[PDB]
């Protein structure tokens, strides 16, 4: 051949157990509202309900994980302490 | 009227000296309080208003040219009379505002951010040197210059961005100032300049973006200055975002551990001729801003086999997580072949070059039909490979034109101008343009970041504090965020009333007498 690839320096991304099909807290979906929002428009003003990402790469609704901060907050999908590393999918 | 502000000060100082000598030698023992008071009130209190601002080398001109002795003698003379330092600092601040407006001017495109930050730092250092040499480190002058910097630096929203670009330019390679003393001094000056700066959120965001750019590219930039940078950040920012910075550094560490372990595993297996040299990296979504990790595009066959082997290993011995494929990161070394010169592709031209290897004489339709390519990145990569190329072209075309057509055939040129075997096409990371779409998207991202940060603060603080009636707790929440960014009263007022729709301190507006101190 005329051009042959010798080295490749790709970067791989990964997530723990985000479950796109279902919030592990609310069991609706990774998107499309939560159990305590229901109607998408209602009185939301651009739907403040977003997706919360922690240092443990686990994804839930920001509303879903905000209700669990009051009591024990141990990211119930693992033993890591839940943080807030990214907002929005 | 007979002189100017240059020689009048020496003459009045000599007059004061001779008057005090005469009064202490030719008159009674004390004899000086009313005499010196009235002499000052006549001379300085009358010359103060007009001799420093009118014209012909007053205070502004004698400071612009850099006359240290003039500044020192003016400071030592006007210090005796009250309200002298006040107007001195007022005129100095006016000159500082004029210089900043002449320097922070936004009208006109084509300015170098690194040069702008260097000029601002040089002006700050010059003013600090003048202060140290003449004003004897007076507190009033320092306060006035700090206020002036806070006032004129926040005119443009891109100032922290330019500071981040300057620090990235200084950190990428220490070609200027090989030794460490001048590097340390320049870093101290940079952090001092950043001390009198607001809007730390955009600064941190752009610094993290620069970290991602410099750590996901060719390594061995400094290998030691990262510790100095994080130490300075700890003593400047605190423990808000520095922890996440060291966390993504640990992510880089985990990535290199993954590279070596995957190399060992590929050596153990060695099935296909697609993993000759693999430099794969593993990062987390939360730390690095890789949320746009879904360019779904085809991969060349040897990279296809390498990615398949890596995915199988990661799904066999690293179960519990799945990988996502992307193209907008990394690089590669393409071995071309009269000598064998190795090219370089930043995972953008790999698919087009592989298609050319499979069959030459392609066009835009061929590279847009049978490859499943995105839109903007396609155009960017095509322009980088074809348009705006110096005399080292690796992908030539017959229809030589600036704009991109559809039916254009692509060819390849030898270009023996490369004197080594490792020639790279570094079309990316060009002159800092900061186009409107990227600026708008990063502004929206930082706005959402602030909007979630304020909510996090209000739910972390107010759970252990008292209640507000009309505007009591908003002052506290703005004071806690005074060192972060602007209070934005309308934004916080509109956002605090959005949580009433559900539980966890709904903060009922009608029943504002008491708030629900529950979870
Ligand atoms: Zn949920
Ligand atoms: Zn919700
Ligand atoms: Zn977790």
């Amino acid at each position: 051949k005329r051009f042959e690839v010798k080295k490749w320096n790709a970067v791989a991304l990964w997530a723990w157990d985000i479950v796109v099909d279902n919030c592990a807290i609310c069991r609706n979906h990774i998107m499309d509202l939560c159990i305590e929002c229901q109607a998408n428009q209602a009185s939301a003003t651009s739907e403040e309900c977003t997706v919360a990402w922690g240092v443990c790469n686990h994804a839930f609704h920001f509303h879903c994980i905000s209700r669990w901060l009051k009591t024990r907050q141990v990211c119930p999908l693992d033993n890591r302490e839940w943080e807030f590393q990214k907002y929005g999918h | 009227a007979e002189n100017s502000a240059s020689v009048y000060i020496k003459k009045v100082e000599a007059r004061i000296n001779e008057e005090i000598e005469r009064v202490m030698h030719c008159l009674d023992k004390s004899t000086e309080e009313p005499i010196v008071k009235v002499v000052e009130r006549e001379l300085i209190s009358k010359h103060m208003k007009t001799i420093v601002e009118m014209e012909n080398s007053g205070l502004v001109h004698m400071l612009k040219n850099g006359k240290t002795e003039d500044l020192g003698c003016m400071y030592k003379l006007f210090s005796r009379v009250p309200n002298g330092l006040k107007t001195m600092c007022e005129c100095m601040s006016s000159y500082l505002r004029e210089q900043g407006k002449a320097l922070v001017s936004e009208e006109g495109e084509g300015k170098n951010p690194v040069d702008y930050i260097q000029g601002l730092l040089d002006l700050k250092s010059r003013f600090d040197r003048f202060l140290l040499e003449s004003f004897n480190n007076d507190r009033l002058f320092k306060q006035t210059i700090a206020g002036d910097f806070e006032y004129f630096l926040n005119l443009n929203s891109r100032s922290p961005e330019y500071l981040s670009l300057f620090i990235d330019d200084k950190l990428k390679k220490g070609v200027k100032g090989l030794t460490e003393q001048e590097v340390e001094t320049i870093l101290d000056k940079a952090m001092v300049l950043f001390r009198f700066m607001q809007e730390k959120d955009v600064f941190e965001r752009y610094y993290k973006q620069h970290l991602a750019r410099r750590l996901l590219t060719n390594k061995s930039v400094s290998d030691d200055s990262e510790k100095n940078m994080i130490s300075k950040l700890k003593t400047e920012c605190g423990c808000q975002f520095t922890s996440k910075l060291e966390g993504m550094f640990r992510d880089m560490s985990i990535s290199n551990t993954t590279m070596d372990e995957f190399r060992q595993h590929l050596q153990a297996t060695g099935v296909s001729l697609g993993g000759v040299d693999l430099t794969v990296r593993v990062l987390t979504t939360g730390y690095w801003p890789t949320q746009s990790a879904t360019p779904k595009c085809n991969i060349p066959p040897a990279p296809r086999h390498a990615f398949e082997i890596f995915r199988r290993f990661y799904l066999a011995k690293h179960s519990g997580r799945q990988l996502t494929l992307q193209h907008h990161m990394g690089s590669a070394d393409l071995n071309a072949t009269t000598r064998k010169h190795i090219l370089q592709v930043s995972t953008f031209q790999m698919t087009i070059l592989m298609l050319f290897n499979n069959r030459e004489k392609y066009t835009f339709e061929e590279i847009q039909q049978e490859t499943d390519i995105p839109e903007r990145e396609l155009v960017r990569a095509l322009q980088s490979l074809a348009c705006g190329k110096p005399t080292q072209r690796v992908l030539t075309k017959e229809p030589k034109s600036k704009e991109i057509e559809n039916g254009h055939i692509f060819t390849v040129n030898d270009q023996f101008t490369s004197k080594l075997h490792r020639v790279k096409i570094q079309t990316v990371a060009a002159k800092q343009g900061e186009s409107d779409p990227e600026r708008k998207e990063t502004r929206q991202k930082v706005d959402d970041d602030r909007k979630h940060e304020i909510e996090a603060a209000i739910v972390r603080i107010m759970k252990s504090r008292k209640k507000m009636q009309h505007n009591v707790l908003v002052a506290e929440v703005t004071q806690q965020l005074k060192a972060r960014f602007l209070p934005s009263p309308v934004v916080i007022k509109k956002r605090i009333e959005g949580l009433i729709e559900r539980e966890y301190l709904a903060r009922t507006p009608e029943d504002r007498k008491v708030y629900t101190y529950v979870a």
